[PDB]
């Protein structure tokens, strides 16, 4: 029959025997209730507004079958070292997400239940995804093979750089400096995230400029440069106007922000790139607003998951020493979803689940941020022979200039991938490795004397 | 201050920013190499220039050299790999030799560099 | 000269005695500094990391004015009630923002400075926009006068409901309770945020039924009528495929979500929406991750102001007496922002800086999210004849069917509305208002008895 | 080594232990071997050269690991009142085939393996398509219940009917003989397979005459009618 | 000619052998894009058949190995260079990189022998 009223949640959307299928997504929350509520009515409370369900009986319910179509609650495990946080799991059949889209997933899980009145706090930490919901997105452009393959670069990681001042510069003086750094021996170079068009530069009066120097500057030593091009705008118009002249002039590669110009735009210009032949560079901005404290928000390793699957070839994913916040085993937990293709629980490394991949291309990770020579030989020991290392202020502070600022930070590179091929340990020895290559260069004893101890140490926020 | 020379001044990729390679160098790299279960194998070529296209991305010319026999399925010592570059560089004296090594789990080379210029 | 190396941010970046310009952008922070670092060193870093400079010194700074294009603090003031906070000022040049995108400002001011090691804590309040910044962009396409011409609506507020269970139903069935509801007296329609198209429903189909049930209940009662059509999709093109369709078949309205789809979609629909003479309601989903906690993200009146410039018509601005959080003395502060044409500062209800918007066209306010017939004459005392009032499970919950629960909600309004300009006080009164409209109409006694003691009362969270 | 020469079949595509996973297509087959022939070697040989696999040893597979990218043969039953025929079981792996074409799938499974030498008779009858690999395509356009609706029809089977002299008949009078079946009581009406466009029945005007009764025959009774 | 009657409850067999063309009805057909004469005149070729190859195995091979191998077998002396049936597009290995691929090794097989190459 159809009663009007009011009942529990707990009454339908608790169910501590169920078994999971292979076809499901699982998630973890970590929750603290309020005063006077218990532990089994919020994490009920969670699952039934984000599936169907709502705060009374409807008459309309018993023209559907309603045991293929809701989500439940099967565990709950409490924190140790407190007295008011928990853990849940929650399990979503396939039937309620639009294939192809990620700016559905999001929409039908953090859309509302972070606002509720009986909660002081929430946080997602993990997430399930099978391999029958994997097959319908297209993943990378090329991955990382063919992009070795196209540059014939193997061995060593690579090397690039970025422009200082910020803003300020003008269209032609942009255009000089660029060819001083990659007459040097760096590989790439790059803009800056808020570079796109402004009164003191146009976009259309830099593209000209860059070329024309790319092409001398690659003629005189014999090897392949690049320049990562800025492409973010504020139409959907004007940002396929701007991919098109790159094209047209020769160009291998661009540059998009992912979290500021939405879920939306990002996959129309990966669908473009790989239709077109290109390589697409992702720059992370805004992300410190979700992430940092740690009971409120979204973890990064769950904002990582979805860009493999929308699409691009380069990542940031920051430095352990530096001038930004991060940790090293959290980082070594995360950066190995990102290249492997089989990886096992582990929750000493913050990994939930089980996932695989099924023969998906991996992504690339960079570091970048507050780096100098003396920290070489711990970020080689660290990330390994496939990564990407930027050096901004590094090359551009140099006494000497620009060009003797390159030819120090490759002799210091080279200098540590030959000692590690011949059975000495880097970490222990890492300041003999960089005393003996400074006795036959003299642009790097020049600089080694104008930073010595510039050291950052803090605390760190986010425990564990 | 210094000034870099920019007239004839080619460089070679990996391992051309050092001082010039000599034996007992070359032996301890191809060590490495073997302990980890790779294949090693050979190229020559006379000219080392590349080209370009008008408007096509990703596009060069001047990548594919000459393989020199078949690669070395087997290969356990350092001593026969050591001994192919003297037949090559008595065959070819006015070209240039580079030395590759392959993956077969993954599908990707793993090491390059330059041993003789003519 | 050159002098490399390192020095202090206070030495350049803060200037205590400067004068504002009428051309200038302000910003308010609240920051927790670290332990061992002056005040005065924490405030003048987020202004030398968001224009222009970095760590060390550079010789490119030569070659232009440096003192044009910098920002500066010139005031810092301490919080009362606690020892580790305070509040810093900021000033931008007018030259360093693009005109007419949204997403370069956001990239500018929040971009990075969210994540440095030596704060604990950080949080944005009130942003001022210059009249000669904001007449580069378009506003919304129609408006408040407007809307009310062409729809012919005028005295009262407006009513709505929305369709429950949120996923399971079929085509026919989901287009069949639109009628019921429509023919009770009601006036809109809505969907739901996490429908787009599924197994069990494609959107093809449904706008179909839905159109052809628009029509049959026009003709019966002589009144216009109208209803919501999701357009979110997971790439440009697909979007931009289902307007067209609605204005074939000469639907008036249109719907999307502008903080998962991102920015740059919102402009094109906004500017598509003015070419082509339709309307748009923008529902804002995942804000509470960003919202809530007091010493860590961003206010919502920052979030809002935004929207006015990007473009649109109606929001979602919650209620007081609901399920989810809220407060009367905020939620009346930034209404103005949306609502009026000069605002002045008070300190009172959040408000720092003095606005003007040089006459562009308001939104209207939406109040949505758990209310019932009994909480009626509270929520026209507060927003006014200027709003929209939806009720989602308080019409399909009635014990008798959809037609017979649009007339109780119908009836208490007119009621509360008549009873006004009367001379009549309706905070003291008004449980005797109902219990006298319930004496003549049989359908609203048998609603005030299903709901009589329900209420949602608990703690709250930002506390101003 | 290289050790280039001919070998068998049966020494790489037969491994009658192996465990089936769950992302992996299957198929059967029944088979006449020639005179002289062991089963195996048949049953191992038809396997080989659909996926990888020729008459010789080559040196480019050194280059790549064949132990995920092979087809095999794990079963071998026969049959029940003969003495020359048998059933074989394959299994495949799921990256041989390109995603969201039928084309691609019955070139790598029917191609050449029908025209051996060492082979009389050869029959397919089965498939398993796993759920990892439909899920790349469409399907039908509407289905059953969206049509249903559509028509507003319950309860009871459909009916209709074609014109049936074959080819010969006008425009006009093909379009004549719809509404005196259409006003009768029937649902639909068909055309025919092997019309087109012909010398004495173009299709330009045969629509328009057809389209023309379709209208006067629903409004005389009140029902949804179609061709 | 054969759309039913290949079914019938009434026979047991049926197999079609020949079939007759009338000048009247091949004349609407456009027939070989080509032919012979105009192939062997563009190609420069004459007095001798021809010769091809294919590349095997047949799937698991990279694009960069795939394009390594066709230059080596166009440098020998043959005159074309096959595909294979079942390669398409898979994600071992793409199209349009493959062709690109493809492309830079014809040119350089070309220039060394001074004839007229093809894939
Ligand atoms: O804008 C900058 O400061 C940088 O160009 C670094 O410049 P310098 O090396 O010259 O300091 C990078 O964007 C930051 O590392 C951002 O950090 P991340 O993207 O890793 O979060
Ligand atoms: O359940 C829902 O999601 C609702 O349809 C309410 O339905 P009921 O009235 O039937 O509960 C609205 O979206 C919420 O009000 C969103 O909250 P807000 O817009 O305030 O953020
Ligand atoms: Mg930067
Ligand atoms: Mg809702
Ligand atoms: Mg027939
Ligand atoms: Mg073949």
């Amino acid at each position: 029959g159809f009663k009007a009223g009011v009942k529990d949640y707990r009454l339908t959307y608790y169910t501590p025997d169920y078994e999971t299928k292979d076809t499901d997504i699982l998630a973890a929350f970590r929750m603290t209730p309020q005063p006077g509520v218990p532990p089994e009515e919020a994490g009920a409370a969670v699952a039934a507004e984000s599936s169907t369900g709502t705060w009374t009986t409807v008459w309309t319910d018993g023209l559907t079958s309603l045991d293929r179509y809701k989500g439940r609650c099967y565990d709950i495990e409490p924190v140790a070292g407190e007295e008011n946080q928990y853990i849940a799991y929650v399990a979503y059949p396939l039937d309620l997400f639009e294939e192809g889209s990620v700016t559905n997933m999001f929409t039908s899980i953090v859309g509302n239940v972070f606002g509720f009145k009986a909660l002081r706090a929430l946080r997602l930490e993990d997430l399930r995804i099978p391999p029958a919901y994997s097959k319908t997105f297209q993943g990378p452009p090329h991955g990382i093979q063919v992009e070795r393959d196209k540059l014939n670069k193997y061995g060593r990681p690579l090397l690039g750089c970025t422009i200082k001042p910020k803003l300020g510069l003008s269209a032609k003086n942009y255009g000089r400096a660029v060819y001083e750094c990659l007459r040097g021996g760096l590989d790439f170079t790059k803009d800056d995230e808020n570079v796109n068009s402004q009164p003191f530069m146009r976009w259309r009066d830099r593209f000209l400029f860059v070329a024309e120097a790319i092409f001398k500057s690659q003629a005189e030593t014999g090897e392949i440069k690049g320049h990562y091009l800025n492409a973010t705008a504020g139409t959907c118009e004007e940002m396929m106007k701007r991919a098109q002249f790159a094209r047209e002039l020769g160009m291998p590669i661009v540059m998009h922000d992912y979290l500021t110009g939405g879920f939306t735009a990002n996959t129309t210009l990966a669908h473009y790139c790989r239709d077109n032949g290109l390589l697409l560079h992702i720059h992370r901005a805004m992300h410190a607003v979700i992430d940092r404290q740690r009971n409120h928000g979204i973890h990064f390793r769950v904002l990582a998951k979805a860009l493999r699957m929308s699409g691009g070839d380069h990542i940031h994913s920051g430095t352990v020493v530096g001038k930004l916040e991060g940790e090293r085993e959290v980082t070594l937990g995360f950066v190995d979803l990102l290249r492997d293709d089989y990886i096992e629980k582990d929750r000493s490394r913050g990994i939930y689940f089980t996932q695989d991949w099924v023969s998906m291309p991996g992504v690339l990770p960079v570091a970048s941020g507050g780096i100098h020579v003396w920290h070489m030989p711990a970020l080689t020991e660290i990330f390994g022979d496939d990564s990407v290392l930027q050096f901004g202020g590094g090359t551009l502070g140099h006494p000497w200039g620009n060009a003797p600022g390159a030819v120090a930070n490759r002799v210091a590179l080279e200098a540590c991938v030959q000692a590690r091929n011949e059975g000495r340990d880097l970490a222990r020895e890492g300041n003999d490795i960089i005393r003996e290559a400074s006795k036959w260069s003299p642009e790097l004893a020049a600089a080694c004397e104008v930073w010595k101890e510039i050291k950052f140490v803090f605390e760190t926020i986010d425990t564990l | 201050m210094q000034v870099w020379n920019p007239i004839d001044n080619p460089k070679f990729e990996t391992l051309s920013y050092l001082p010039p390679l000599t034996d007992n160098q070359i032996a301890r790299e191809i060590d490495y190499m073997l302990r980890n279960k790779w294949i090693p194998c050979l190229e020559f070529d006379p000219s080392g220039t590349i080209t370009t296209l008008p408007g096509q991305p990703g596009y060069y010319g001047g990548r594919y050299w000459t393989m020199w026999k078949l690669p070395m399925f087997g290969c356990n010592n350092a001593g026969y790999v050591l001994r192919e570059i003297e037949h090559c560089k008595n065959a070819y004296p006015g070209c240039f030799i580079r030395v590759l090594g392959f993956d077969n789990i993954r599908q990707v080379q793993c090491c390059a560099f330059i041993v003789h210029k003519p």
